[PDB]
Formats: structure tokens, C-alpha cells, sequence
RNA sequence: UUACCGAUACCAAGCCAUAAAAAGAAAGAAAAAAUUUUUUUUUAGAAUCUUUUUAUGAGUAGAAAAUCGUGGGGUUUGUGUUGAAGCGAAAUACGUGAGUUUUCGUGGAACAUCUCCCUAGUGCAGAUCUUGGUGGAAGUAGCAACUAUUCAAAU
RNA sequence: AUUUCACUCAUAUUAAAUAAAAUAACUCCAAGUGGGCCAUUUUUGGUAAGCAGAACUGGCGAUGAGGGAUGCUCCUAACG
RNA sequence: CCUAUUAGCUGGUUAUUUUCGAAAGAUCUCUCAGGAUCGCUGGAGUUGAUUAAUAUAAUUUUACCAGGUAGAGAUAAUGA
RNA sequence: AUUUUAAAAUUAUUUGAAUUUUUCUUCUUAUAAUUUAAGUUGUUUCUAUACAGUACUUUCUUAACCCACUCGUCUUGAAACACGGACCAAGGAGUCUAGCAAAUGUGCAAGUGUAUAUGAUUCUUUAAACAUUUUAUACGCAUAAUUAAUGU
RNA sequence: UAAAGCUAAAUAUAUGUAGGAGACCGAUAGCAAACAAGUACCGUGAGGGAAAGAUGAAAUAGUACUCAGGAAUGAGCAAUU
């Protein structure tokens, strides 16, 4: 809203707060990106350090559907469960919860975190990684593969 | 350019002005197009307008 | 036309502005590249330490809750 | 100079001019404040127009009484000054300049019996 | 004249009132205020002096560091100048009283099935007057990301900070200045 | 060797603003005039608020806050043929100030909102600025090529 | 080296004096500047210059008041 | 007509009071009438102090350290 | 509306001790008053036994005494023998859109944002407002990094 | 499953014509043009291109008569409102 803009507190002052000696004048610098590399280097390269160059291999048609992979750690993995669901299987001794991850929309299962002691469960996933599958062995689980 | 921010990338170099569309209209085209497909069915007499797939 | 080309005129009125500050005084500072041989030794000493009183703490909390 | 009546004081009387005012005629007398290299006004040369300032400011238990020693208050109709019957010591009333005689008469006979003063109880007679 | 430095005016830095609208809060304010002044406990300045900070400076607290940090404080309280958040990561949770701005309703639900109570200033400004057995925490004031761009500039040498970038990749701000294939690293 | 004159600097006192400070969220009758009854004045409690105390005050380029005014919109509540807006001259008027407010005259049909909000083509002494109108110069420069005019009468 | 236990080293006059010493310390976002000149003392080139070039401090610029008849920079002294 | 082409260069850039307050050095630059970067300034915010203490200081004192300018010398070295 | 109080001083009666031996000699060791404490009080006269007068308040005009170079601008430096300005009225210059960030206010929170559409006993206003498909996989940003890369 | 062919809907519309509307402009503004406006006028030609709105409710009230003056016009005891 043009009542509040900073414009108007100049309103009455001569140069609009630009200055007397130094004026506003129209691209005194160069155009957009202009002079990097020979009189804005210093800018470039103290914020903007690997700008210049490149590096690696080329890769000509990509198809990113082919490598999408959504992960999850094995912190969030009694989360997905009901609260008083997740009561019932830490009283009774004899049943575990097989768990698919896939229909939640995870593909790969990654191994940060504590899983309970002594609290078997049986996880359904097309990867796992080899810390979250020797996690899940030790409490008395079991990894299943899934396509 | 003079300060930490991002290096500027806006693609306006041609005569970008001659060619912008302001969306005025598009509440009163879905009314319209309610309508439209509502009287295909009383022409149709009972049958539906959809098809099976 | 010519001009100036140094002095350094001003030049501790704007030093003495905002007062000449001082280093920081910490406490402890990285020993990274510092004498080896000498710091992993140090690594041991005190993995040995920290075994000790974890071990004694760990003991006298199992057997003051029992 | 400064004026003074009873207990209320004013530290100055002239108005603040606008410098060059009275050498062009394009140049109103309402103050504005010189800004420009050399003016001789910024610069308090001495011979020529003061700056206003907030020293000049008046006592705060006086600052808006007349000098009947009374607030002003302005009305547009007779149900506007109701709350003046709890307050009739402090305040005194003025009517406004766009209403008819005939409210104006109702106006000033029911000012008379509240027991307010009227500033300005003769216009249109 | 007089040799002063700022002619002599003391200086001060904070905020000093309100911004924000709300009038339960301005009513918050106003009590606390009145109750800081009047019994100049050193508990109640500290609590009139945060409820007028700016938005970055009330983080969340979750469920978790809650409870961690009050392990070894049966039967006392808890008490936040923020919002408190639900941990998926949490298995169970203990029975805990605590006071606080605001609660999630997922918080919420967990904390009162567990037998405890969430409270508002109101009530322990009523039952607790001058802070007995009350534990004052708050989260964490340097995790925002802002703060990760913050520091020494990236580009000198040893500096952990972010650059602002269009996107993320092999071809983005990797080449010169940043290996020592390309006449030089950082 | 003495006396004297002389600053916006020094000292004592009042007032304005700025900065900091000591306090405040539970309420009750004072005087005068008249003869043991009448009559006047007051009888307070708004937190970016109300009392009281001390120190301080130069400013180009530049930065911030508070405040004043203009064309339209929503809300509230208002003026006008017993004369609106506008314009001319003013005021024992208010404000440090930009400005509010009022009187008399002319005028002949519309005009506000400060209760709080929204919005913009929103504030001029200059740019050999743009369009229109008007001056001093001034009753002045000037009304000089081409040989040349006169007497009487009509209208 | 580090770690754990014992004992003990002036304070109220503060391990020498003095201190409108916290008007401190640290982060963030930005403006305007990057043609300067003058005076005492030191000092380089030049016969010298109201010439050209350096050092420490104070100023003019950005600043008015009293004095020097007059005067951007001298003396007193800085502004409700 | 493209076209209100482009200008590191001249000219202009509209209400009040109050508070704070500069730089004309430095590094790089087909750079020397320009620019980026540091320094100087403003505004926000937190952590502290409010305990005549501690942190602190363009100042002294007590203990210790480093120097080759003024002066001197030419019968001590070098050169006159 | 209860610190203009307490205390202190003074004056006149007192209860006791000193010493400087006294019509201002000391020590509040008992009651009353007063101010020198605890920031000005009193008496006469005038305006006047008035209703706007020649008096009082106020605004203009014209003298005196002291003082006062032409504004705006670039500049180390402007009253300048530096440039623009004969006068008056109206007009006249940091805005709009995209994209990013910091600050602050608001809502919800490991999530958050109902896209394009569709629905409705929505239809002057309404081009607004209301709704979401009758153990629930549209998409963006976030929840995990790193490497040229197979990948991990 | 190339080197032959046809085909509606969902899409666009600074043109022409008709209808409705706005936190838009208010006669130096808004289209160049609120009026005999692409008109008057300028250029050999291609082309250039303005200024200019308002009496009153009613003129089916627009000023009758007298005096002075060649007239224009002025004055009135005379006249519409
Ligand atoms: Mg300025
Ligand atoms: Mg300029
Ligand atoms: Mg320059
Ligand atoms: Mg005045
Ligand atoms: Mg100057
Ligand atoms: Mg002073
Ligand atoms: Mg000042
Ligand atoms: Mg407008
Ligand atoms: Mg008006
Ligand atoms: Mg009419
Ligand atoms: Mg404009
Ligand atoms: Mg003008
Ligand atoms: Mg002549
Ligand atoms: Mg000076
Ligand atoms: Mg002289
Ligand atoms: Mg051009
Ligand atoms: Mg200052
Ligand atoms: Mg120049
Ligand atoms: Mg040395
Ligand atoms: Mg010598
Ligand atoms: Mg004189
Ligand atoms: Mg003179
Ligand atoms: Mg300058
Ligand atoms: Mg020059
Ligand atoms: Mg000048
Ligand atoms: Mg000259
Ligand atoms: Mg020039
Ligand atoms: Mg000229
Ligand atoms: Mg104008
Ligand atoms: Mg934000
Ligand atoms: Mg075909
Ligand atoms: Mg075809
Ligand atoms: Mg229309
Ligand atoms: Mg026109």
C-alpha cells in the first residue's frame, strides 16, 4: 500500500536520499551479471565460491521415474501404528505386526535410531540397508522383499 | 549485483508484454460448462452421458 | 589531472570509534594438527577414565534401585 | 516577547514567516522548513527569520485553555452537548458555522440553561 | 559545554513492548507485569520479560526433550513460554504436568491419556504465585535454517555456511574454488 | 599598581522536549459566604496511563519515529431554501509547527465523518520545465526607393 | 598429561593508584562515502611560490555566538 | 515505422516537529569523472550488569624487555 | 485522604547533672505552644458603585537605537567578474509485475498448502461466499546426506 | 507398420456489431475528437493535424415606452424576473 512506502518520508528533501555527489544514475556497474570475473570478483568469489567451471559426465535423456526412492528410518516405524494398537502388542508376548511400508508410500528402509528391546516385528519393503536389517534381526524380527 | 543473495535468473529479454493473460473469467466458464453438460441430459431422455471403461 | 595517492590522515579517529577490541579468552582450543603420539595416548588415558566412573555410577545405580 | 495575563503564559506572539515571502509573491508565508547549501536561515546567521523549535512550548496545565480559562468544545445540535451538564466549569461551547437560525436559536437557550458560556452567541441576528 | 559520551543519555537495547494485538495476551501481560512488580521474584521478570519476544525467539519443544529434561524432577512442573510438538519417535510416555502457551492437539491427546495435565498461565499464575517447585525450560534458539547462512561468509577459509543457490547438483557452485583440481579449495 | 566594561561559555531560579529512575490495579469530605439551617467549588484512578525526581539538548550526506492535509471505499452518526461547497477581508481564538476553528460579505445546491479501518494517478519556487494569460521597455524605434503638387465646386 | 579425594590462598577497604567503568558483549538487514583542504611541530624536490609530495595531533568541510575594522581554517568558546 | 533505442555524462526531484550521525583511507579492476570489497553510520534482536562489584580503560605506578634517531667521534674500523 | 510527619529551633513552667560561673552556658533525662522547621504571606488604595469612553485586550500603519550581501546547484572553497531564474495560475518525477532473502504479525505443526477441476435448495449484488469424491498413494516445499559415477 | 486421403468437442480473439457492468477520468483530465473531428488549416508528394461544454424553473418571460445623439451608444419618473 503506497500509504506506508519510505518514498514519502523524502518528499520535500532534494536528492530523494540518493546523494548530492553520488548520483542515481542508470546501470553505472554493467547489466545483470555483467562483470563477474573481472571487476566483481571479489563478490563472487566470497559468496558464490565454485561458481566458474564444470565438472562430470553427461547424461542425455534422464527418465527420473526410474531411480525415485522415498526413504524412512527405523525411528518412525512403530509411529505408523495406532497408539492403543500399539498397547496391545507390547502386552501380549506371541503376536508381532507385519508391517508393508510400500502402501505408505516408502520404498527403502534406513537404518537411524533405537528400536525397542525385545519387541519382535516383521517389516515388508523393496530395500533395506544392511544397519536397519541387523536392527530389526536383533530385537527377534525379520525383513521380507517385496516387488 | 552488490550483497549475499542468490544470483538473479528472470528470463524477461524479449517482448514478454505483448503476450501476458490475466485469468478473469474462469468461475463463469465452469458455470457455463455446468450448464452445457447439464442440458445434453435432459436431450438424452434417461440414459446417462457417460461412458463405460 | 593528477591527485592523492596515500595518506593515512583520519584513520585512528575511526580505529578508536568503536575502540580497538581484544581476543576472546577461551578455555580449552583444537588440538587437530597439534603433536601426535602424544594426544592419542590422551584418547586412551581418558577412554579408561570415563570406563572406570560410568562402570562405578552404573554399579551404585543397581544396587540403590535394586 | 513574552505575554502573561494570570497564571497562563505565552513566550511568543509573532508568527514564524517563511523566508523570501515577502520578496516574491509566488512564495507563501506558511513555514517550511530551508534545506539547501547556503542559505543564511539553516545556518542561524544572526539579522534574519528564526526556526521554530520545541522550546518555545507552553506549560501543560495551560496549554489549550482561552482566555476565559476554558476548554472549547464545538456542537452541531442540542443532543450533541449532553455531557456537558457534569462539566460546566471547564468547558465552554462554540457553534458550528454551517447550521440554520432556528438551531442555532434552540442551541443558545438550552446553553442558558445548563449554565454554559457561548463564544460566539450573536451570529446571524 | 560537557565532555559526555551521548551527551551524557543511557542506552538500552531490548525490545520494550508488545507488537502483537491479541488481547488475551496484552491481558497476560498486564498480570505478569503487575505480579513481577509487586513480588520481585526473579521468576516472574523472567517470565514477564519472555512473552514479549519476537517469534524466533518461542521455539518448539517436543514431546521427548520435555520428558528428558525432567527425569530427575518427580512431581513438579514444567513450565514453557512456547508450543509443544508430539514425537513420533517417542514409544511411551510417562505422566507429567506442565504449563505452556500453546499445545498441539496430537500433544494434547498424548499427555492427558497418560494420567498428567496441560495448564495456562492464568491458572499456575493462580496456584503457583511465586514459582514453587516450577522449572523453567525453553528449545532450541540456534536450529532454524536461517542460522545456517549466518556466520563467516562462504568463501573464506574453515566456514560451515550455506550458500544460496538456485537448486542442487553436480553443476551448481562445484567447480573452482571449491576443489583443488580447480586452482583452489574453499 | 588598582578600578571598570564586555558572550548563545559559567552560577541560582522557572518552563518545553529527550533519556533514565522511585512508585501505583482495595476510595475517603475540605474550605468559604450568609443564619445552629441555606448557598458556591471540588470530591480523581484512561498501563504506549497517572503522580513525582535527576541529568541532558550543534549538525551537511544519510537513517528512523510521531504527527498534519488531499481524491475515492466499508462502518458509525451528522449539516443544508430559517442557505451547501467555493471565493474576499478578518479574529481579545487554539497549536513550537504543518494546520484546525470561527465572524461579516458574495454565492445559489449540495456537503461531511477525528468511532475505527481500507485504498491511490496523494502535498512544488526552480528542470534555457508544458499550456494559457499579463508586464517594464514605450506613447518609444518607427510610418524616407519610384522628380510634385495647387485653386474652385459637388456629395 | 588427564581424573578423583584431602588440607589452604588477602577481601567489609576490594592481592598497586584512579575512574557519570555495563552508555557493556555478540548476531542480522541496509544507506551514504572512496576529487579533499588548512594550522603548529618533524620532513623530501625546487632560487622560490597562496608550488608539488609525506608523518603525529587539532580543525575547516558539516558550525553558528563574542573578539581580530573587514576575512571558510587565528584567540575565547561550541548552540532548547 | 523498429523506438519511450543506449548514455560510467549535464539539469531537476513537492508537508511539519523530534532523535542519532559520516566519508574524502585501503585491496582488486581495458582501472584514474566508474564499480565491487573492507572501514566509518542507522535501525531491529538476544545475552549480560543493576551487588560504589567484576568484565573494562587513546591514563599513571611497580618489575622486566627491545631499539641505533638527536648528540658525539675522526689519536677506534670504512671513506674523505 | 494521612512523612509540610518524625526530628530541629524558639518561648514559658519543670525532673535532675555538669562547667564555660552565665538576662543567647551546656546535656529534648516531662508537659503546652510557636517557626528560624515543613519552596509568600498580610493591610490599605485604584480599576469602580462600569456595561465599552480618550481607559484595558488585540490587529494593522509609520518612526527611532542595534543588526542584516541572491536564492537553487556542482565544488576543498559562492555575495561572486561560475551556470538557471521578467511575473502569475494550473500540470510535473522511486511506481507496477516477476523471482529471492531478512525482519515482524497470524494459523496449524512432522507436517503443511484443498492445484487444475467438480458439488451445491450458489445466482441483483454473487466475477463473492460455502463445500471436497459415499489401515483413505495428484503435485510442490520439508522430514537425510554424500559421490563424476555403478551407488551406498 | 513410412513414402495417399477425410474428420466434431474441449482452445484463441488490441477487428466489426449488439447487450451489461466498475473502490476508473471528470473539459490543460478521459480516445486525437463530450460540439457540422480525421473537420478547419499546412506540405509538390508520402504525410502532419488542432482550438472550441454551462443564462433561467420557464424566452409560449431574450429587453416594450420616453429623452439626448448622424450613428454607435447612454440615461430615466419607464420595464421582464
Ligand atoms: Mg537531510
Ligand atoms: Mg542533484
Ligand atoms: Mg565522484
Ligand atoms: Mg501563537
Ligand atoms: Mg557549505
Ligand atoms: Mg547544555
Ligand atoms: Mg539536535
Ligand atoms: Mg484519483
Ligand atoms: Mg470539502
Ligand atoms: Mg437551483
Ligand atoms: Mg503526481
Ligand atoms: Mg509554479
Ligand atoms: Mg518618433
Ligand atoms: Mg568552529
Ligand atoms: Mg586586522
Ligand atoms: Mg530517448
Ligand atoms: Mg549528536
Ligand atoms: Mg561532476
Ligand atoms: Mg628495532
Ligand atoms: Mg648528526
Ligand atoms: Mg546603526
Ligand atoms: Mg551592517
Ligand atoms: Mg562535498
Ligand atoms: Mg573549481
Ligand atoms: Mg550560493
Ligand atoms: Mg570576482
Ligand atoms: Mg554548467
Ligand atoms: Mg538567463
Ligand atoms: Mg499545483
Ligand atoms: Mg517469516
Ligand atoms: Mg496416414
Ligand atoms: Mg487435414
Ligand atoms: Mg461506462
Ligand atoms: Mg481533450
Amino acid at each position: 500500500a503506497t500509504r506506508f512506502k519510505k518514498n514519502r518520508k523524502k518528499r520535500g528533501h532534494v536528492s530523494a536520499g540518493h546523494g548530492r555527489v553520488g548520483k542515481h544514475r542508470k546501470h553505472p556497474g554493467g547489466r545483470g551479471k555483467a562483470g563477474g570475473l573481472h571487476h566483481m570478483r571479489i563478490n563472487f568469489d566470497k559468496y558464490h565460491p565454485g561458481y566458474f567451471g564444470k565438472v562430470g559426465m553427461r547424461h542425455l535423456n534422464l527418465l527420473k521415474n526410474r531411480t525415485y526412492c522415498p526413504t524412512i528410518n527405523v525411528d518412525k516405524l512403530w509411529g505408523l501404528l495406532p497408539e492403543e494398537k500399539k498397547k496391545e502388542f507390547s502386552e501380549n508376548k506371541d503376536i508381532a505386526p507385519v508391517i508393508d511400508v510400500t502402501r505408505k508410500g516408502y520404498f527403502k528402509v534406513l537404518g537411524n535410531g533405537k528400536l525397542k528391546h525385545n519387541q519382535p516385528i516383521v517389516v515388508k519393503a523393496r530395500y533395506f540397508s544392511s544397519v536397519a536389517e541387523k536392527k530389526i534381526k536383533a530385537v527377534g524380527g525379520q525383513c521380507i522383499l517385496v516387488a | 549485483v552488490a550483497h549475499n543473495n542468490v544470483l538473479p535468473n528472470v528470463h524477461l529479454h524479449k517482448w514478454w508484454q505483448r503476450h501476458v493473460r490475466v485469468n478473469f473469467s474462469k468461475n463463469i466458464k465452469k458455470k457455463k460448462r455446468r450448464l452445457l453438460r447439464e442440458k445434453r441430459r435432459k436431450a438424452n431422455g434417461g440414459t446417462p452421458i457417460e461412458k463405460l471403461h | 589531472a593528477k591527485s592523492k595517492n596515500h595518506t593515512n590522515h583520519n584513520q585512528n579517529r575511526k580505529a578508536h570509534k568503536n575502540g580497538i577490541k581484544k581476543p576472546k579468552k577461551h578455555k580449552f582450543m583444537s588440538r587437530k594438527g597439534l603433536d601426535p603420539n602424544f594426544f592419542r595416548n590422551q584418547k586412551y588415558c581418558l577412554k579408561g577414565i570415563q570406563k572406570k566412573k560410568k562402570e562405578l555410577k552404573l554399579k551404585a545405580k543397581q544396587e540403590k534401585n535394586n | 516577547a513574552v505575554k502573561k495575563v494570570g497564571k497562563i503564559i505565552k513566550k511568543r506572539t509573532k508568527k514564524f514567516t517563511r523566508f523570501q515571502s515577502n520578496r516574491f509573491m509566488r512564495v507563501k508565508p506558511a513555514w517550511r522548513k530551508p534545506r539547501g547549501i547556503d542559505c543564511r536561515v539553516r545556518r542561524r546567521y544572526k539579522g534574519t527569520n528564526l526556526m521554530p523549535s520545541i522550546g518555545y512550548g507552553s506549560n501543560k496545565k495551560t496549554k489549550f485553555l482561552l482566555p476565559n480559562n476554558k476548554y472549547k468544545y464545538v456542537v452541531k445540535n442540542v443532543k450533541e452537548m449532553e455531557p456537558l451538564i457534569m462539566n460546566h466549569t471547564k468547558y465552554c461551547v462554540q457553534i458550528a458555522h454551517n447550521v440554520s437560525s432556528k438551531k442555532r436559536k434552540q442551541i443558545i437557550e438550552r446553553a442558558k440553561q445548563m449554565n454554559v458560556s457561548v463564544i460566539n452567541a450573536k451570529a446571524r441576528l | 559545554g560537557i565532555a559526555l559520551k551521548n551527551v551524557g543519555r543511557i542506552k538500552k537495547h531490548g525490545r520494550k513492548h508488545l507488537v502483537s494485538k491479541n488481547p488475551y495476551l496484552r491481558l497476560l501481560v498486564k498480570l505478569y507485569n503487575f505480579l513481577a512488580r509487586r513480588t520481585n521474584a526473579n521468576f516472574n521478570k523472567i517470565i514477564a520479560k519472555r512473552l514479549i519476544m519476537p517469534k524466533r525467539y518461542r521455539p518448539p519443544l517436543s514431546l521427548s526433550k520435555l520428558q528428558y529434561h525432567m527425569a530427575n524432577h518427580p512431581n513438579d512442573i514444567a513450565v514453557v513460554v512456547g508450543s509443544i510438538t508430539d514425537d513420533k519417535r517417542l514409544f511411551s510416555l510417562k505422566q507429567l504436568k506442565v504449563c505452556a502457551l500453546r499445545f498441539t492437539e496430537t500433544a494434547r491427546k498424548r499427555i492427558e491419556d497418560a494420567g498428567g495435565e496441560c495448564l495456562t498461565f492464568d491458572q499456575l499464575a493462580l496456584k503457583y504465585p511465586t514459582g514453587k517447585k516450577c522449572v523453567l525450560l525453553r528449545g532450541p534458539t540456534k536450529a532454524r535454517t536461517a542460522e545456517k547462512h549466518f556466520g563467516k561468509a562462504p568463501g573464506k577459509p574453515k566456514s560451515k555456511a550455506r550458500p544460496y543457490v538456485r537448486s542442487k547438483g553436480r553443476k551448481f557452485e562445484k567447480a573452482r574454488g571449491r576443489r583443488k583440481s580447480r586452482a583452489y579449495k574453499k
